[PDB]
RNA sequence: UCUGGCAUGUUGGAACAAUGUAGGUAAGGGAAGUCGGCAAGCCGGAUCCGUAACUUCGGGAUAAGGAUUGGCUCUAAGGGCUGGGCGGCCGGCGCCUAGCAGCCGACUUAGAACUGGUGCGGACCAGGGGAAUCCGACUGUUUAAUUAAAACAAAGCAUC
RNA sequence: UACCUGGUUGAUCCUGCCAGUAGCAUAUGCUUGUCUCAAAGAUUAAGCCAUGCAUGUCUAAGUACGCACGGCCGGUACAGUGAAACUGCGAAUGGCUCAUUAAAUCAGUUAUGGUUCCUUUGGUCGCUCGUACUUGGAUAACUGUGGUAAUUCUAGAGCUAAUACAUGCCGACGGGCGCUGACCCCCCUUCCCGGGGGGGGAUGCGUGCAUUUAUCAGAUGGUGACUCUAGAUAACCUCGGGCCGAUCGCACGCCCCCCGUGGCGGCGACGACCCAUUCGAACGUCUGCCCUAUCAACUUUCGAUGGUAGUCGCCGUGCCUACCAUGGUGACCACGGGUGACGGGGAAUCAGGGUUCGAUUCCGGAGAGGGAGCCUGAGAAACGGCUACCACAUCCAAGGAAGGCAGCAGG
RNA sequence: AGCGUAUAUUAAAGUUGCUGCAGUUAAAAAGCUCGUAGUUGGAUCUUGGGAGCGGGCGUCCCCGCCCUCUCGGCGGGGCCCGAAGCGUUUACUUUGAAAAAAUUAGAGUGUUCAAAGCAGGCCCGAGCCGCCUGGAUACCGCAGCUAGGAAUAAUGGAAUAGGA
RNA sequence: CCCGCCGGGCAGCUUCCGGGAAACCAAAGUCUUUGGGUUCCGGGGGGAGUAUGGUUGCAAAGCUGAAACUUAAAGGAAUUGA
RNA sequence: AGAAGACGGUCGAACUUGACUAUCUAGAGGAAGUAAAAGUCGCAACAAGGUUUCCGUAGGUGAACCUGCGGAAGGAUCAUUA
């Protein structure tokens, strides 16, 4: 290759993402933007086919410069602009408001959830650097900067970010028995409590996660996103609690649905 | 015992050999400042490495080297360079079809810095990844281990 | 060129015709000449590389093929002698020991910079080469005065 | 569904292979009523291509005096519909083929603390102390002229302009700091009169980021360790010059207070000096390939193995240069060659173990007849860019021009 | 609405034999010895014993039990073991972390069955100004990350004591 | 000299140990109820121990050693006759 | 500001020569291996095949073949008598 590609496939886009084989050889690529394309979601992806409101590519460009979407309180006109995670879309003409967030499946599900919950967010921090002038500054997983931060924040915390303002208004330590929810891997999309953290001088560290009903797991901490203080995520979660529960008894659920509605 | 050998007096960057001087008296008397920096993985900083008069720019104590990516080891068979040991590692690759291994070794060169003096043939030594800063050595010692040596007649 | 020797080899003067004897050069071809490359020409020294078939394993071999070569200014290496705590010496008091100091000396080799109208083994000296066939094994000898050869001899083999 | 039979015989037990026998891909042959999917010039020929096409593009928001239209209406001064062109951006993606390539590409894991990057986003854009209520020029289309056989051919004159090029201002903020510091004021030893210490301070040089440097403190931040991100000490800061708006639209408003026109104003777009993120980009650590000894001792005077000092290289190295004792590799198969070899994710078959096939539409690499080369661009050593050579060959008015369909059809 | 021939290849073929061959006479042991790669290399270093926790730790089958040294770290009494180590280092076994799409094993999905497709199914006086769900898992050889296991395979400790 | 015992042997002879296609053999056994270690060596019959390359030899020749092509049998043991 | 143009520095397409190496190819003539309808000598091996046979070496020969030195049983003889 001599540059950037600038083409996605069918069968190149992400596994998550639920898009059809035999409809086009092509993909609508994700332009670049605050998240890597591997995790993260287009604005015709999020409403054409997962909320339907358009048929056709085409439809979900004509809305776009209707400027009928937002995204963290700015209209942006890209149809394939990465909507990545802990982003909300605001539709003003309907009056719904959805948070991006990872279900029990690791899939990019749509949450819907309150105005005055959209208004805030939550971001995690990446790493501290004392830029110009001898300040210190954050730079996060969301690439949203932040001048001025609270001294006592750390490597990877989690910082609330307001909408209108985008400033610090809380934030919350990396520490044993805080709710975390995991952004990759095998265990992506369960929501558990930090009960275990090993650290290794030389390659990844081990947090071992173990949620409401008992299912322990182990995950690397690139994957470890925090939401809450203690047992209560600041956030609305979708259902199951982002709970992964096994073959078996998903489909003992499953049937006993299909029982008892017909 | 000159460490001025080469063309051009090689120098530490940060350290300031050049000092000014008080009445009655000299800087010479007091040994030059030396600068070193121990690493992690218990990776302490042996006693020939800070008493040591050498100065070299690849030593993984008194040089700009970060030691990462992989940690491994080797032995020792020969010695014949400027400051490099040659050493090789057994590894037993598997053949599926025949249910059984090949005894493999695959000998690589690694830079070793002058602090280290005792060194025989047929003793381990830990060495590790770093910059490519030769064409073929892409590794430095950072471990030596004897193998039923201390008593050589 | 010096020591020594000589007077150009049994004559001189003038001219510079043909033909000749001896020595050269020649555009473009490059053996088309001729019985035949006869004659002439090419190569040629030294240093550094690189050398085939075949073979009696010794050779063939300077095989073949290629590069360098001047002048000037430097650099490095290659040795010999003496000494070891006014004049001596009875002496512990010294320790030459990674061979140190002083003095002496000739011939080369290698490397580099600079430099000339790329010219330099500058004259002199000084192998053209390759692929094959026939004969004789080789070195040697022979018809002084037309035949130097495949002829003769030769070691080896055999016979009486 | 873990399978035989026939075949040496005067007949039988064995060894042993083939013949039949079951699937599998390319085509051939005879026939073929329907529909749902769907492979389809790779095999010898990566051989050559006539012809047609495959990259173009404008919003209210850069530039609009085109006699191509057109509203108000000729007292105004910038309407708009808009050819074409300048300006910025894409053309290095896409798609075809596997010629080439054998620890090499690639497949699994890791790093770039060893580097860069228009593109979208997040910061910053009064941080520096020294004509502005808008600067100079030509160049477009266009008109008027011309050349041949010519093109995606074009010089000379009058014009016009850009978010194109070059230069560049006031504001912006009153001041601090380190030195150099005249001068001025105060305190104490001193029986004397000299010193010992505090302060103001005019007048002078510097005093931001980006970059090059040399020095200091670092029980500001964090990593396991960077010579890191920070703070200062003294200079340069490239005229083949860095940043501090000479840019364009929308709806139009508030104040005359010390004033009949001055200030205050929002929504955006345009590229930035530097930092971060992402698309990425390339060089890297461990691990893995087919046949081959009728390839056994090989690389190294020409860089091969390493060190020191230099050169470029976006950065780290025998990438290159010079000096240094020889070193490295090899029967655990090197060096060499062949391949009817791009690799792998993967395909046929089946007790199991396994044997074969991998261009294919997927993810990476290479190529555009061949290997050379290069300007713009962030990213080319690019071929639907150019140059030269080699075969082939298009037109020629014989003075030249113009070329690569292993892109889509077709020959 | 197919079949044969032609050729490539697999099973057959225990006719390449690791799984899983043969060598007196059917093909075959070198004439023999040495010797290095390389291959394979004997036992031997904590096994039992009443632990009580559960059934038919009693005999027997599945669980931790009567590893250090430093602030007994959420200027000094038990309600503590987070981290600076390893009474040593490999191989193997299990889990866990690392797994670009398709295919394959296969969950559910109908209605022309399936091959295929990830779709569709669900009350309707229709104001029903439409609720819910799927779009999962398994494997991913080898190489490397990690936490245990500590039979099996080799390694050293201290013998002139330069021993803890 | 005779009687034995013990360990290392060259060995018969009988034997439904056993295996083997049988002839015959305590190894020519412990072999599908398949694994003690390992070397050399065979893969239907010919072409062919040939061609070519390499190496040894004074020669004759030795060691290493193909391919093209061609064949449905060549073979071992045993049965009764001649 | 600068067009045309010249000198020096680097790969270098391409060219010449030489060397090494791989593959594919002609060739007078020579000598083999393949099938044969079954053409000419007597008969080497199958019996003790009448000179058991086969193996190597050496040597010779119209040919099978003959000869010597050894070496085996695929020659008719597990035996040959104190």
């Amino acid at each position: 290759a001599r540059g950037p590609k600038k083409h996605l496939k069918r069968v190149a886009a992400p596994k998550h993402w639920m898009l059809d084989k035999l409809t086009g050889v092509f993909a609508p690529r994700p332009s670049t933007g605050p998240h890597k394309l591997r995790e993260c979601l287009p604005l015709i992806i999020f409403l054409r086919n997962r909320l339907k409101y358009a048929l056709t590519g085409d439809e979900v460009k004509k809305i776009c410069m209707q400027r009928f979407i937002k995204i963290d309180g700015k209209v942006r006109t890209d149809i394939t602009y990465p909507a990545g995670f802990m982003d909300v879309i605001s539709i003003d003409k309907t009056g719904e408001n959805f948070r991006l967030i990872y279900d029990t499946k690791g899939r990019f599900a749509v949450h819907r959830i309150t105005p005055e919950e959209a208004k805030y967010k939550l971001c995690k921090v990446r790493k501290i650097f004392v830029g110009t002038k001898g300040i210190p500054h954050l730079v996060t997983h969301d690439a949203r900067t932040i001048r001025y931060p609270d001294p006592l924040i750390k490597v990877n915390d989690t910082i609330q970010i307001d909408l209108e303002t985008g400033k610090i208004t809380d934030f919350i330590k990396f520490d044993t028995g805080n709710l975390c929810m995991v952004t990759g891997g095998a265990n992506l999309g369960r929501i558990g409590v930090i009960t275990n953290r090993e650290r290794h001088p030389g390659s990844f560290d081990v947090v071992h996660v173990k949620d409401a009903n008992g299912n322990s797991f182990a995950t690397r901490l690139s994957n470890i996103f925090v939401i809450g203080k203690g047992n209560k995520p600041w956030i609305s979660l979708p259902r199951g609690k982002g709970i992964r529960l096994t073959i078996a008894e998903e489909r003992d659920k499953r049937l006993a649905a299909k029982q008892s509605s017909g | 015992a000159d460490i001025q050998t080469e063309r051009a007096y090689q120098k530490q960057p940060t350290i300031f050999q050049n000092k000014k001087r008080v009445l009655l008296g000299e800087t010479g008397k007091e040994k030059l400042p030396r600068y070193y920096k121990n690493i992690g993985l218990g990776f302490k900083t042996p006693k020939e490495a800070i008493e040591g008069t050498y100065i070299d720019k690849k030593c993984p104590f008194t040089g700009n080297v970060s030691i990462r990516g992989r940690i491994l080891s080797g032995v020792v068979t020969k010695m014949k360079m400027q400051r490099t040991i040659v050493i090789r590692r057994d590894y037993l690759h598997y053949i599926r079809k025949y249910n059984r291994f090949e005894k493999r070794h695959k000998n690589m060169s690694v830079h070793l810095s002058p602090c280290f003096r005792d060194v025989q043939i047929g003793d381990i030594v830990t060495v590790g990844e770093c910059r490519p800063l030769s064409k073929t050595v892409r590794f430095n010692v950072l471990k030596v281990t004897k193998a039923a040596g201390t008593k050589k007649q």
